[PDB]
């Protein structure tokens, strides 16, 4: 059983050093190239480059800034992805893959990434604990559709997750859509909660969204109105 | 060694060794 | 340069057949080998084909690879609900003095479990009170579409903007259709300066557009 087994999740802060590993067994580890592949949550696969355990020759993807490197121990038959100083955008899934395949008729292919590791998930946070700001998403002509209107609460600039939302102290529970959070380049989160309501009632009913963020112990109430 | 990678028909790198 | 271009999404009815293009250069696919990978949600990529059209033992023959010239294709026959995954092509680029591996942009394959539906867009501009706090954000809401795959694109006046955009992965709802959200980050300056900003959403070949101005 040819096997590539990786080291396991790491949660880190921006600026800290890190190593992850990939251990081949049940073959002559020093025979075949090992490569590293990165995948940012929701984005696709990227080639980072490769290492040759035999003589530790490496070839790096043209866009590896030189903060990230590769190494190989002939003793423990293991390969390493290394960082001197992690930053926010290092956050991804990292797989290792060995360059070799053999079909059952003994044929020998030297360019084929058949065997993969389970991945090492790596999280890097670049942000302190911040309670969220809330801003109203007012209903309007452009917002109303027949006898129906959308209004929302923009809950932004918070860390860490999660936040919770409710409308009119829970009394209103339909039809309420609270979307998934988005990660900004500032290291902080945002999300939007929207409700559709009857437009006949837009000038007589009150709408208040309720925002609760436990890590920072903050509660916020915002009244969402039309515009005069 | 067998550090040889064959990238296509009649095309290789690390041919030696 | 160095980018293998794949359509963002593709689709098929069950038992039917879908194909994915993979488009590159003379520096890569034309003369160099090609490989294909399947990536199921949450899981490790699996090699489906190597050296243009060979499939490792253990892989059905309904996966079929072809290549001609500057491009290549992955044929998926006998379309099953378990084929529903992300597909990536790859090959070697030699623009430099050595063997660089490169993956394609990726293709989301959904197996039709219902009928197609185009999305509805609602776009909110920045609120007065966010402007007072000297910040600005445009919120674009994309809802009730199938399959669950869209491309969103923003424009200032009529030109693309890629600064400060993030988009959510689509997820499923109380009409069994997908919804997502996109955010554009701006300065009150930027917002005030331009004629309009637009949020624009492409879905299985159809484009919808909603637009806002600072007035």
């Amino acid at each position: 059983q040819v096997q590539l087994v990786q080291s396991g999740a790491e949660v880190k802060k921006a600026g800290e050093s890190l190593e992850i590993s990939c251990k081949g067994s049940g073959y002559t580890f020093t025979d075949h190239w090992i490569a590293w592949v990165r995948q940012v949550p929701g984005k696709g696969l990227e080639w980072m480059g490769m290492i040759y355990p035999g003589d530790s020759d490496t070839r790096y993807s043209p866009s590896l800034q030189g903060r990230v490197t590769m190494s190989a121990d002939k003793t423990l038959s293991t390969a390493y992805l290394q960082w001197s100083r992690l930053e926010a955008s290092d956050t991804a899934m990292y797989y290792c893959a060995r360059l070799h395949y053999s079909d059952r008729s003994g044929s020998y292919f030297n360019d084929v990434f058949h065997m993969w590791g389970q991945g090492t998930t790596v999280t890097v946070s670049s942000a302190s604990t911040k309670g969220p700001s809330v801003f109203p998403l007012a209903p309007s002509s452009k917002s109303t559709s027949g006898g129906t209107a959308a209004l929302g609460c923009l809950v932004k600039d918070y860390f860490p997750e999660p936040v919770t939302v409710s409308w009119n102290s829970g009394a209103l529970t339909s039809g309420v859509h609270t979307f998934p959070a988005v990660l900004q380049s500032s290291g902080l989160y945002s999300l939007s909660s929207v409700v559709t309501v009857p437009s006949s009632s837009l000038g007589t009913q009150t709408y208040i969204c309720n925002v609760n963020h436990k890590p920072s112990n903050t509660k916020v109430d915002k009244k969402v109105e039309p515009k005069s | 060694k067998r550090k040889r990678i064959h990238i296509g028909p009649g095309r290789a790198f690390y041919t030696t060794k | 340069q160095s980018v293998l271009t794949q359509p963002p999404s593709a689709s098929g009815t069950p038992g039917q057949r879908v194909t994915i293009s993979c488009s590159g250069n003379s520096s890569n696919i034309e003369n160099n080998y090609v490989y294909w990978y399947q990536q199921l949600p949450g899981s490790t990529p699996k090699l489906l084909i190597f050296r243009d059209d060979q499939r490792p033992s253990g892989v059905p023959d309904r996966f079929s690879g072809s290549k001609s010239g500057t491009s290549a294709s992955l044929a998926i026959s006998g379309l099953r609900s378990e084929d529903e995954a992300d597909y990536y092509c790859a090959s070697w680029d030699d623009s430099r003095g050595g063997p660089d591996y490169v993956f394609g942009t990726g293709t989301k394959v959904t197996v039709l479990g219902q009928p197609k539906a185009n999305p509805t867009v609602t776009l909110f501009p920045p609120s007065s009170e966010e402007l007072q706090a000297n910040k600005a954000t445009l919120v674009c809401l994309i809802s009730d579409f199938y399959p669950g795959a869209v491309t969103v694109a923003w424009k200032a006046d009529g030109s693309p903007v890629k600064a400060g955009v993030e988009t959510t992965k689509p997820s499923k709802q109380s009409n069994n259709k997908y919804a997502a959200s996109s955010y554009l980050s701006l300065t009150p300056e930027q917002w005030k300066s331009h004629r309009s900003y637009s949020c624009q959403v492409t879905h299985e070949g159809s484009t919808v557009e909603k637009t806002v101005a600072p007035t």
